[PDB]
């Protein structure tokens, strides 16, 4: 339970303190992005490694679990530098690690950060995914909500307020969504 | 205080205005260089590197030998005009 | 004139007094380009005089040809001039048209000391000196490591007695002193000490010591380790004391974006370890190639075999060293203790200096000097082309100079990127020389000549040629136990139709007692004095010469016929 | 229990480290670092214009050091080895080794422009000229501290069997003169706190078992010392033995208490350096260890003030959270009048005997007299407002200038005290007659 | 005649020049008290009567000129300390419209002293550099709220620094002028 708070605290203190010479480059970037209504941050791996190698080690071992924690840390900083409401911010990464040729990817690489290159050959249309979502309970007519995030979920079955075996339905009239797209790399 | 694009009335106008500027710059108030720099003086001493081979030249403070890609440690109040003319860089 | 360590302060006081006036540029520095130690020294001096508000000019110089030109044009109110990194071996009063009577201001009636309107100061550890410079030449003022006073009694005596002397007794005496001086002259070159080191002692004397100065000291010193290992080894302990002295209290505190540190820790004779990859660090190391014969597959397979036994997966050994896994990074210091012995490769382990500033990551002095050197080499009818080339090489001085500043790390990274390509191109020529067996094994010395190559232009610069020579010398030093021989290396140019020639010494292996001396100087000199051939001698390092295409073979024929080799 | 140890003015222990300060004064300070079996020493100056900072190596492990603006003196307490170094190059340094009995050790050393002095645990005193020629040997109480300023020298001595004591002397080249010889010293001891508290500062008491934090002569040659209670003491009227007396002139703890808003910031410590007229030069040290470290932090300046206040009363008077406590005007005026009086007397004694150094100090004395009457007028007016004619009249005697007495008449008129107007004018007439005489 | 970028405003160089004329407290390492300085735009007595390690007050440009060399040390202003900056941040958070009462030159002086005099502070410099940033960010929030009250008549500002005003000058004055033109045109 406490580990989720220590990790968030660590990335929060990263953004608030990384100077190179005399400019707090991530505080300035995060402020300048909000003014043009861009809710994201472009972190660079080499700076993270320079600041504290342990954080990069945690990120390198379990990326599916740790990327959401760093994203919520960005939101917590974004409020302090601009409010005396905002969505959850998108984390974006840059790296210079060795490229893997696309033909060499195999079972040794599952759930690892990978850098590669190629040619885009196809693009899908946009489609909608849910982030904040509201729920109605069919029997008692009680209501609640859930927060999805898009890393590797289904509707729950613990009924509340007997209340039945599978009583939950979605209120699309009070829920939030985001864009998603598919691509093919050759 | 080159000419082909100016109309002839403009060609004499420019000469007239140059005469006026040098008249103001001369006489009383001569102690302040009205055509000099407008940026406040930051430092007395600077390091300047030699960009063009103008050879040996004279200036009110003294004589310089502009050996290409040599470097000077000198007071700015002297070399300000040579920086403006483009023989020197501040590095 | 010469001064001792106990009297450097006095020259400094004299200079401050003599170059006082603000009306004129009363102080001039002449510095040899294409030398690192000279560069660093000059840097140090510049900072000192900066603090002292001494108006001055810095001029880089290529060689003797340029030296005369630059000296010629000097104004009379130039009360003081410094010669950095050259000149100790030659009579300066002979080299220039010096009449002392054109420069004495005042003769001190009491001392007999003549005060001159233009004073010339010299810094160089090349030996032996031209004796007049020490003894006769009053305007000339050079610094010595007590070497002159300690050694030269018979020679000093010989010089003065020979000068004073100007029938059986007279004949015997003259013959005697002729002998003495003849014995002293014409001995192989050697270079005994670091320029920057001497200046650091002066800074010590004044009280100007700081980490910015000490790091320059280390940098300058470090440049010697490749070629004059003995020197480096003599100097080294002093550096440890200084680093331990000036490092602050409360050590091993938490980082800050402002925290700077300098510390002693392991370093490896591996080519740029903390950049590129671990595998490339071994593969391009100048020492490893001599120890495992990497020019052929029976050598390369030994390297693969080593990493397999060390327990490092070969696909991770090729990853960029910054991104390589943390566990391997911290276990590497123990893995080498268990495995290098089986490959006869234990000499890889040593201690060195590492510096870091804030959050931007560590670098060692050994890596820094390679970056500097690379920037020197590759930074961006016949007489005009020569002129253009020589002028281009001087701009790289400033492209190097500006990289000594912590505010300009951007330029240093470019230097490192160039260093990697230079070593790659050197290795790809060395393998061709060995596999085609272009080394000719003459009885007295080893000869090698490059008639063609993938791009032979890279060897037109002296420094690059020296790097290739240094590669071949390690290979020749380890390939057989027998026959430590001199080596000659040459490269043609299609624009001049001239061969650029270098004469190279042997050397003893790293792990093993007087030093040897480079004798090519006298040899080259004597054949040049004799020969019909069209040749050039103007370089500070006399071991390097140039000659036209058709004249190489008669020159080398006369050279091998000579007994001076 | 007590044990003898070496000392030098305001040194530091090694602590956990391989380096320390040997001593400090107004001119500069000395530091050293240990390098396996050898030591490196560094000498620093605040007058960077006048002097050059320098360094050298010691193989012998000196543990004693003394500085003046002519040179530096170094010693080894166990081996008896000593060395003196002039600041100039011209007079080359010289060394000597001094005899010692079994278990005897040197406790302190000091030097004038022409005299060299050494003291030991067994109470032996030895003296030499600036070229090591011996002059005399004497047997006294064991010495624990020494200091000098030109020809004036100030010494401290302690024994189980003779108590704590001090001496004052002047090594005039015309003649040597003693003003006090091992007379009793009223200094506050630290032993009770060291025996009871177990504060983990025991290393400092091992390093300095006397707990005498520092001692030096003023900028006008007055003898001064800083106690283990963190109080500054000065010896007044030393020229007159029936009038000589010790004066407490500043309590550091009381200042930090007020500065903190009446709070107990025991994490803060004061390290004294030198006394410049009315102002202390000092380092403000924070954290575990009550002494400074490297690189040297910048100094601070602080004025002396008389001990008159009370914490509880000032808290009651006072009653943003750290705001320094507000004080009654009566206390402020009283403290000023006492401080003005003491300062004027000390300055007067200095001028009476040694004259002006610079040609303007009389003007400061005039300013002090003005401040003195001004403070008394405020106190007088308070007494008049209270209608205490007796106390107001007693205060009026202490005013100097008739300007102030005229103001006192106006104050009495505002107080509507014609009796006091009358009696002040009687005093003014009497003092005018005394001025006419 | 005059450059286009100097028609209505001061450049940051001129702002630095203006700030440099203020007095500052120093400790000299040499004694000048018994040539003499003979200045014409300032007092001359203080520099002629210096005594080593005796505190004195001089103009800032001469103070930086001395600190260039060994001869001087600069005392930091009392507001430039961790305790005071903590209190000012708390004031800023407590009063969501008022500006805290920092001196008119706080940004300029902080960014001069951190470069020229990094060695003479008592607090650790890497904390001061953080607290200065916190103050500037909070003040920028308060500025962005205020630009919704540009009007035809006037505005009041308090404790806003010189550099902060100069940053905003060409925007506020221009938009306010055009609102004035639109309004008065309807009256006429
Ligand atoms: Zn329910």
């Amino acid at each position: 339970d406490d580990d989720n708070t220590e990790i968030i605290k660590s990335f929060k203190n990263f953004i608030l303190e990384f100077r190179l010479d005399s400019q707090f480059i991530y505080r300035d970037q995060l402020r300048n992005n909000i003014l043009v209504k861009n809710y994201s941050l472009t972190v660079n791996m080499e700076h993270l490694i320079g600041y504290n190698e342990d954080i990069y080690k945690k990120l390198s071992d379990e990326p599916s679990d740790i990327i959401p924690l760093f994203e919520t840390a960005i939101t917590q900083v974004a409020k302090r530098i601009s409010i005396l409401s905002l969505p959850t911010f998108q984390l974006i990464l840059n790296s210079n690690a060795n490229q893997i040729p696309l033909r060499d990817l195999d079972s040794e690489h599952v759930s690892k950060i990978v850098r590669l290159s190629g040619i885009i050959i196809s693009t899908s249309v946009l489609s909608s995914r849910a982030t904040y979502l509201s729920i109605m309970c069919r029997n008692c007519r009680h209501t609640t909500s859930i927060t999805i995030n898009n890393f590797n979920v289904s509707l729950p079955r613990s009924c509340l307020s007997n209340c039945g075996p599978d009583p939950y339905i979605i209120i699309h009239e009070s829920s939030k969504f985001i864009d998603q797209q598919f691509l093919k790399l050759q | 205080n080159d000419t082909n694009n100016l109309s002839h009335q403009e060609q004499e106008y420019l000469k007239e205005y140059c005469d006026l500027i040098t008249d103001l710059k001369s006489g009383d108030l001569v102690d302040i260089d009205l055509s000099g720099s407008l940026v406040p003086p930051s430092d007395v001493f600077i390091d300047v590197r030699v960009l063009k081979d103008a050879g040996e030249i004279q200036t009110e403070y003294g004589v310089f030998n502009l050996i290409k890609d040599s470097q000077f440690f000198v007071r700015q109040s002297d070399v300000e005009r040579l920086i403006q003319q483009g023989y020197l860089q501040k590095i | 004139m010469y001064y001792g360590i106990s009297q450097f302060s006095e020259a400094y006081n004299k200079i401050l007094r003599n170059s006082s006036s603000h009306s004129s540029c009363q102080l001039v520095i002449f510095v040899s380009c294409l030398n690192i130690d000279a560069l660093c020294a000059t840097k140090m001096l510049s900072l000192l005089f900066k603090k002292q508000l001494v108006q001055s000019q810095i001029v880089p110089i290529f060689g003797y040809s340029e030296l005369r030109r630059h000296y010629s044009q000097l104004d009379d109110n130039i009360n003081s001039l410094l010669l950095v990194g050259f000149g100790g071996v030659i009579d300066l009063e002979a080299f220039l048209e010096i009449d002392p009577q054109e420069y004495v201001i005042d003769t001190d009636e009491k001392s007999g000391e003549q005060s001159f309107r233009r004073d010339i100061y010299v810094l160089d550890a090349h030996r032996p000196w031209n004796l007049d410079n020490i003894f006769g030449s009053q305007i000339i003022q050079c610094f010595d490591d007590g070497t002159v006073d300690d050694t030269l009694g018979e020679q000093k005596e010989a010089y003065y007695k020979l000068l004073e002397l100007d029938r059986k007794q007279r004949k015997k005496q003259i013959h005697e002193y002729e002998g003495v001086l003849e014995e002293y002259y014409s001995q192989g070159t050697t270079v005994v000490n670091s320029i920057s080191a001497q200046i650091y002692s002066l800074l010590s004397a004044i009280g100007e010591t700081n980490l910015s100065n000490l790091w320059l000291n280390i940098l300058g010193t470090t440049s010697l380790d490749i070629a004059y290992a003995q020197v480096y080894n003599r100097l080294y302990p002093l550096l440890q004391d200084e680093v331990k002295r000036l490092t602050p209290s409360s050590r091993n505190s938490v980082k800050t974006p402002d925290t700077l540190t300098l510390n002693i820790q392991p370093d490896y004779y591996l080519f740029l370890l903390r950049h590129s990859s671990l595998y490339d660090s071994f593969y391009y190391s100048n020492y490893v190639n001599a120890k495992l014969s990497l020019w052929n597959e029976n050598g390369k397979k030994r390297l693969h075999k080593m990493f397999a036994r060390m327990g490092i997966p070969l696909s991770t050994a090729q990853e960029t060293w910054l991104y390589m896994d943390h566990s391997i990074k911290r276990e590497l210091g123990i893995i080498f203790d268990k495995n290098l012995d089986r490959y006869g490769l234990q000499d890889i382990i040593r201690d060195g200096f590492v510096r870091t500033l804030g959050y931007r990551g560590s670098i060692s002095a050994s890596e820094f000097v390679e970056a500097l050197t690379a920037l020197l080499e590759v930074g961006n009818n016949s007489a005009q082309k020569l002129t253009n080339l020589r002028k281009r090489w001087v701009s790289n001085f400033w492209l190097s100079w500006d990289a000594l500043d912590d505010r300009k790390v951007e330029l240093l990274n470019r230097g490192i990127q160039l260093a990697q390509d230079l070593q790659r191109a050197i290795f790809n020529t060395g393998v061709a020389i060995l596999e085609k067996k272009l080394i000719k094994h003459l009885r007295i010395y080893r000869l090698c000549v490059l008639q063609d190559g993938p791009d032979l232009d890279l060897y037109r610069n002296p420094l690059t040629l020296l790097r290739l020579g240094n590669w071949l010398i390690e290979c020749c030093a380890e390939s057989e136990d027998k026959q430590l021989l001199p080596m000659v290396l040459a490269s043609i140019d299609e624009n001049t139709d001239t061969y650029l020639v270098a004469g190279l010494t042997p050397r003893y292996p790293r792990g093993l007692k007087k030093p040897i001396l480079n004798n090519f100087s006298m040899a080259f000199q004597q054949i040049t004095a004799e020969t019909d051939a069209k040749v050039r001698i103007d370089n500070f390092e006399s071991s390097i010469i140039e000659i036209r295409r058709e004249d190489l073979s008669p020159f080398l024929e006369k050279l091998t016929l000579s007994g001076l080799l | 229990k007590f044990r003898y140890m070496p000392f030098s003015p305001a040194g530091t222990p090694f602590g956990f480290t391989d380096r320390r300060y040997l001593t400090m004064n107004e001119v500069g300070y000395v530091s050293t670092v240990k390098n396996s079996e050898q030591y490196s020493i560094t000498v620093s100056f605040f007058d960077v214009g006048r002097f050059r900072e320098y360094h050298f190596e010691d193989l012998f492990g000196y543990d004693l050091c003394f500085l003046n603006e002519k040179g530096t003196l170094f010693g080894q307490s166990k081996t008896g080895q000593i060395q003196y170094r002039p600041h100039d190059s011209i007079h080359s340094n010289w060394t000597k080794i001094i005899p010692l009995q079994a278990g005897e050790r040197i406790t302190s050393v000091a030097a004038t422009p022409v005299r060299v002095i050494v003291g030991t645990s067994l109470g032996y005193f030895r003296s030499f000229n600036q070229f090591g020629v011996p002059f005399a040997v004497e047997k006294t109480s064991p010495i624990v501290a020494l200091t000098a300023q030109n020809y004036r020298v100030f010494s401290v001595h302690y024994s189980q069997f003779h108590g704590l004591s001090y001496s004052l002397s002047e090594l005039g080249t015309s003649s040597k003169r003693y003003y006090k010889r091992e007379c009793p010293l009223p200094m506050s001891l630290p032993n009770i706190n060291s025996d009871m508290k177990k504060d983990a500062n025991l290393d400092y008491y091992n390093f300095n078992p006397m707990g005498i934090k520092s001692l030096f002569f003023s900028s006008y040659g007055d003898p001064c010392i800083f106690g283990s209670d963190n109080t500054l003491l000065l010896l007044s009227k030393w020229r007159s033995p029936e009038e000589s007396k010790w004066l407490p002139i500043l309590d550091s703890n009381m200042e930090i208490w007020k500065m903190s808003g009446g709070k107990e910031t025991t994490d803060i410590h004061v390290w004294p350096l030198a006394l410049a007229y009315d102002t202390l030069n000092c380092i403000l040290v924070k954290g575990k260890h009550i002494w400074p470290e490297f690189p040297l932090p910048l100094p601070s300046e602080m004025e002396i003030r008389m001990p008159v206040f009370v914490k509880s009363k000032l808290l009651e008077e006072n009653k943003e959270e750290d705001k320094e406590i507000q004080i009654p005007v009566s206390m402020a005026a009283e403290e000023e009048y006492l401080r003005s009086k003491v300062l004027s007397e000390l300055l007067t004694d200095t001028l009476e005997n040694d004259g002006e150094m610079y040609g303007n100090e009389n003007e400061v004395l005039a300013a002090l007299n003005g401040a003195y009457d001004k403070a008394l007028l405020r106190l007088f007016a308070s007494a008049c407002s209270d209608q205490n004619v007796e106390k107001a009249l007693s205060l009026a005697h202490e005013l100097k200038q008739d300007r102030a007495l005229t103001a006192a008449v106006k104050i009495s008129e505002r107080a509507e005290l014609p009796s006091l107007v009358k009696k002040i004018n009687n005093i003014r007439e009497a003092r005018y007659e005394q001025q006419l005489k | 005649s005059l450059p286009a970028h100097l028609q209505q405003t001061f450049s940051p160089e001129e702002i630095q020049f203006i700030v440099e004329n203020e007095p500052i407290k120093i400790f000299p390492r040499i004694t000048t008290r018994q040539t003499r300085w003979q200045l014409i735009t300032t007092d001359d007595k203080a520099l002629n009567n210096m005594v080593a390690m005796r505190s004195t007050e001089v103009v800032l440009w001469i103070a930086l000129l001395l600190k260039q060399q060994s001869k001087c040390s600069i005392v930091a202003p009392q507001w430039l300390t961790t305790k005071e900056l903590d209190r000012k941040i708390q004031y800023e958070k407590t009063h969501p419209d008022r500006f805290s009462e920092l001196p008119w030159n706080w940004l300029v002086l902080a960014r001069i002293l951190f470069n020229k005099a990094k060695d003479d502070f008592h607090d650790p410099i890497h904390e001061l550099r953080g607290k200065i940033q916190d103050l500037r960010e909070i003040r920028q929030i308060k500025v962005l709220k205020g630009l919704k009250y540009l009007n035809e008549s006037h505005l009041q500002l308090d404790n806003l620094s010189l550099l902060e005003i100069n940053e905003l000058r060409p925007f506020i004055t221009e938009i306010m002028d055009k609102l004035r033109e639109i309004h008065t045109a309807s009256l006429t």
